[PDB]
DNA sequence: TGGTCGGCGCCCGAACAGGGACTG
DNA sequence: CAGTCCCTGTTCGGGCGCCG
């Protein structure tokens, strides 16, 4: 047994029918090739890797990066072509810890483990496939070949075989000490407990004997005794909490790549800082070539980057969970599809903050997003805490009420209070239920030829009222909008309007106050200047009434 | 020391990997005391992440349980085993059920646990259980035993089964017993004392060999249809004989005979729709005729076991939703109404909830299958609440539609 | 120097599904 | 009765942010 075994392994099939990676190494430089030979000569005295005669058939290229706020240098050894070929695992990492979720704690040790990859068994039948060429200062010296006793960093089964595997160990010392909380990410373990310090300290210790007994080291450089904890990039508080302070780029000439990062930073601060807006910024990146292209800031993107440094400009904290008290969710509308909102307990004392921003469907309406929102928010509260916020919303009961009733779909909010923080959410247009009596009545239809891309859009009135438009550029469903639209412009404050066009009617009947559409805005203008429109549908073709007439019209 | 049945998938299909989704702290803790006890009694076992397979699990309440159950979403692995409990294991379906005065559901789920799984199978039930706020990484298991919602256990436990029914069957030959998944159908045409007194029996023969039973009572002969309705009207306007023809002409894909042609000819002018219209002798027979053939059924539709069911709901507002079940367009082997079910007038959800499962007993009751829902819903919507109104141990399949209703031709 | 792995989030665009209406 | 074209909506993989 030339190298010993320390905890359970984990096996590790190839994929069927396939073989170990074979390909060459990296030119690398030589200020690089000193920091590997020091380090993996080391590992050869723990155990954590061996020596293999050129038996073993492999090749794999290897670099290494400076870990960051550290001198020291990170040791990846790339396998792409490894990972192509290896079975798939199964991810046990469902998600990230968010501070928000943890509840208070006296005393809270945040401990890591020290070269946690490599202290964790790689599987023995799997080991050959690690193989890899060392290098050297010239090309003369061969350099030796290396196959990894332990799970290697860059692999693609090494994150879950770290987790399952710390998780066991962790296991039997969490069922003797029930009331401990250990938050395990990866190799850092957050535990909180209510004893006092002292007392705590003895469970650290005597925590950190038993992750020793696997051969775990905790070092005392990364151990954590004293707040404020850094944790996640959280920096954790007795009583609050916050996000460790956010760089945003200065740049006087902005390129797309530049966007990105801002853009991505601001979604990571809007966590905490409420109001990051991200519209205008994002607006810069759709349908652009090059990430090294430069791209000009409009107005609109400059006044939004403009307002949301000023948000990070005063410090903001949130709080901890108090499972005792309700949790709440207030929403507000930002405009333009924007919404934000927080999550609390205490009034202003905030458990964290979003935004939800997305744009959904072609025509839609601020009732729609509002529901978008708060699914999002409920799924996010289940998963932090396990159970849905109470929601202050910016809308009207009987607003709600008015459209899930009516609404052709199934749609629910759960338990809420209307707060009247303007801008109220609301219809902007009620369809009457029952024709108008001495309304006019406009039989409205459109065609449009597939070749010429010609067509009409007209209406015809029991009053006598006519007209036939001629267009250029359409669609057979454009022109059935633009029908509606021409009664609706030639029409009074109250219209009977009948279509044979399901397309458009579809459209209207969802109360929609947006769209991607020109067209559709300005039928929605006309809607909401009217104090009564019914709608009404009849099948083409049938040989009725109006619509026969203005479907000869707008044939012709 | 049980003999175990080889079971494999499909040919060239790869076993089930689906997320799991977020659950609540309440459904959690419910599953981890259930799979403690599970694997104490080695129906479980936990594995690692080198199985590659995942399906999802969460936890229900039965209607009045109170008691949590714990419920494996296996619809894509039964969907990779299919050809197994369909071709060679599966069960004949009762013809005679839906016509008994009332049938009991039980649930048998429990028995399955006593016979072992083919080891080469377990890889297969693989379920991980989440935790709040990501505090630890998921815990993975894996299924030693027969698991309940899987659809080879019935069938693998169906040699068992009926051993322990034939006695009951044959001391009462007039009850009809039916088996779908963890359920057990019991229709009897009893009065309805001695119908619960036999439903005891029945325990009792499930109780003598170890088996518990923690029922759903049902009356298939109440069950009715829902048929295609004209409005009654002393004076009718240009509106309503405009919707009565728009309705006629899409029932005409289902009844060939219906006709508009007197009816049309009321609507020659150019006309506004508040004008009374008087109708004609000619047209009064044509809707007469007409609302006849509605009555009437539909040619040639008749039940096809090897096509698949499908459900469509609409969603008619004031608490009332319809449905249509088929196989082929128009062709529809059952069409229905449900009222004032649980949660009408405040929740949407809950209602479509609601009305999914009794449209499913019901499939399962006339045909022993379950239909692929065509639900008028949001994706999103569906899947943030569904769970927390589901009571059944079955999960039926389903899909997401967003088509407005230009005729209200189901309801009136 | 340029280069690895898993997780989650956002916003994008492209590729794909499918339902009506109309063309022969 | 196919086969298109519109139009819509979904999915999936790309980039970035963040965590080991
Ligand atoms: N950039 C990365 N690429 C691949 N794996 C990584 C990377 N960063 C971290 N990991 C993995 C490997 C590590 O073993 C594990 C923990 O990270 P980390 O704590 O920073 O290093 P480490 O635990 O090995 O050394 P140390 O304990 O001294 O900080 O997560
Ligand atoms: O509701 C859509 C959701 O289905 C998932 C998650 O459970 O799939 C399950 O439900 C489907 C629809 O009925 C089945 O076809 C599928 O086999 C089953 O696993 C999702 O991946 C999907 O987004
Ligand atoms: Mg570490
Ligand atoms: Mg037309």
């Amino acid at each position: 047994m030339v190298p010993i075994s320390p905890i359970e392994t984990v096996p590790v099939k190839l994929k069927p029918g396939m073989d170990g990676p074979k390909v060459k190494q990296w030119p690398l430089t030589e200020e690089k090739i000193k920091a590997l030979v020091e380090i993996c000569t080391e590992m050869e005295k723990e155990g954590k890797i061996s020596k293999i005669g050129p038996e073993n058939p492999y090749n794999t290229p290897v670099f290494v990066i400076k870990k960051k706020d550290s001198t020291k240098w990170r040791k990846l050894i790339d396998l792409r072509e490894l990972n192509k070929r290896t079975q798939d695992f199964w991810e046990v990492q469902l998600g990230i810890p968010h501070p928000a979720g943890l509840k208070k704690k006296k005393s809270v040790t945040v401990l890591d483990v020290g070269d946690a990859y490599y202290s964790v068994p790689l599987d023995e039948d799997f080991r050959k496939y690690t193989a890899f060429t060392i290098p050297s200062i010239n090309n003369e010296t061969p350099g030796i070949r290396y196959q990894y006793n332990v799970l290697p960093m860059g692999w693609k089964g090494s994150p879950a075989i770290f987790q399952s595997s710390m998780t066991k160990i962790l296991e039997p010392f969490k069922k003797q000490n029930p009331d401990i909380v250990i938050y395990q990410y990866m190799d850092d373990l957050y535990v909180g407990s209510d004893l006092e310090i002292g007392q705590h300290r003895t469970k650290i210790e005597e925590l950190r004997q038993h992750l020793l007994r696997w051969g775990l080291t905790t070092p005392d450089k990364k151990h954590q005794k004293e707040p404020p904890f850094l944790w996640m990039g959280y920096e954790l508080h007795p009583d609050k909490w916050t996000v460790q302070p956010i760089v945003l780029p200065e740049k006087d000439s902005w390129t797309v790549n530049d966007i990105c990062k801002l853009v991505g930073k601001l979604n990571w601060a809007s966590q905490i800082y409420p109001g990051i807006k991200v519209r205008q910024l994002s607006k810069l990146l759709r349908g652009t070539k090059a990430l090294t292209e430069v791209i000009p800031l409009t107005e609109e993107a400059e006044l939004e980057l403009a307002e949301n440094r000023e948000i990070l400009k005063e410090p903001v904290h949130g709080v901890y969970y108090d499972p005792s008290k309700d949790l709440i969710a207030e929403i507000q509308k930002q405009g333009q599809g924007q919404w934000t909102y927080q999550i609390y307990q205490e009034p202003f004392k905030n458990l964290k903050t979003g935004k939800y921003a997305r744009m959904r469907g072609a025509h839609t309406n601020d009732v729609k997003q509002l529901t978008e929102a708060v699914q999002k928010i409920t799924t996010e509260s289940i998963v932090i805490w396990g159970k849905t916020p109470k929601f202050k919303l910016p809308i009207q009961k009987e607003t709600w009420e008015t459209w899930w009733t009516e609404y052709w779909q199934a749609t629910w909010i759960p338990e809420w209070e209307f707060v009247n923080t303007p801008p109220l959410v609301k219809l902007w247009y009620q369809l009457e239920k029952e024709p108008i009596v001495g309304a006019e009545t406009f039989y409205v239809d459109g065609a449009a030829n597939r070749e010429t891309k010609l067509g009409k859009a007209g209406y015809v009135t029991n009053k006598g009222r006519q007209k036939v438009v001629p267009l250029t550029n359409t669609t057979n469903q454009k022109t059935e909008l633009q029908a509606i639209y021409l009664a609706l412009q030639d029409s009074g404050l109250e219209v009977n309007i009948v279509t044979n066009s399901q397309y458009a009617l579809g459209i209207i009947q969802a109360q929609p106050d947006k769209s991607e559409s020109e067209l559709v805005n300005q039928i929605i203008e006309q809607l909401i200047k009217k104090e009564k429109v019914y709608l009404a549908w009849v099948p083409a073709h049938k040989g009725i009434g109006g619509n026969e007439q203005v479907d000869k019209l707008v044939s012709a | 020391p049980i003999e175990t049945v080889p079971v494999k998938l499909k040919p060239g299909m790869d076993g089930p990997k689906v997320k799991q989704w977020p659950l609540t702290e309440e459904k959690i803790k419910a599953l981890v005391e259930i799979c403690t006890e599970m694997e104490k009694e080695g129906k479980i076992s936990k594995i690692g992440p080198e199985n590659p397979y995942n399906t999802p699990v969460f936890a229900i309440k039965k209607k009045d349980s109170t008691k949590w159950r714990k419920l494996v979403d296996f619809r894509e692995l039964n969907k990779r085993t299919q050809d197994f409990w369909e071709v060679q294991l599966g069960i004949p379906h009762p013809a005679g059920l839906k016509k008994k005065k009332s049938v009991t559901v039980l649930d048998v789920g429990d028995a399955y646990f006593s016979v072992p799984l083919d080891e080469d199978f377990r890889k297969y039930t693989a379920f991980t259980i989440p935790s709040i706020n990501n505090e630890t990484p998921g815990i993975r298991y894996q299924y030693n035993v027969l698991p309940q919602g899987w659809k080879g256990s019935p069938a693998i436990f169906q040699s068992s089964m009926t051993k322990i029914l034939e006695p009951f069957k044959k001391q009462n030959p007039d009850i009809v017993i039916y088996q779908y998944m963890d359920d057990l159908y019991v229709g009897s045409d009893l009065e309805i004392g001695q119908h619960r007194t036999k439903i005891e029996e029945l325990r009792q023969h499930l109780l003598r060999w170890g088996l518990t039973t923690p029922g759903y009572e049902l009356h298939p002969d109440k069950w009715t249809v829902q048929p295609i309705v004209l409005p009654e009207k002393d004076s009718w306007t240009v509106n309503d004989i405009q919707k009565l023809v728009g309705k006629l002409n899409w029932a005409s894909q289902i009844y060939p005979g219906i006709k508009v042609r007197q009816l049309s000819k009321l609507l020659r002018g150019t006309k506004a729709l508040t004008e009374v219209i008087p109708l004609t002798e000619e047209a009064e027979l044509e809707l007469a005729e007409n609302r006849e053939i509605l009555k009437e059924p539909v040619h040639g539709v008749y039940y096809d076991p090897s096509k698949d069911l499908i459900a469509e709901i609409q969603k008619q507002g004031q608490g009332q939703w319809t449905y249509q079940i088929y196989q082929e367009p128009f062709k529809n082997l059952k069409t229905g109404k449900y009222a004032r079910m649980r949660g009408a007038h405040t929740n949407d959800v809950k209602q479509l909830t609601e009305a999914v499962q009794k449209i499913t007993t019901e499939s399962i009751v006339i045909w022993g299958k379950t239909p692929k829902f065509k639900l008028p819903i949001q994706k999103e919507t569906w899947e943030t609440w569904w769970t927390e109104y589901w009571q059944a141990t079955w999960i039926p399949e389903w899909e997401f539609v967003n088509t407005p209703p230009l005729v209200k031709l189901w309801y009136q």
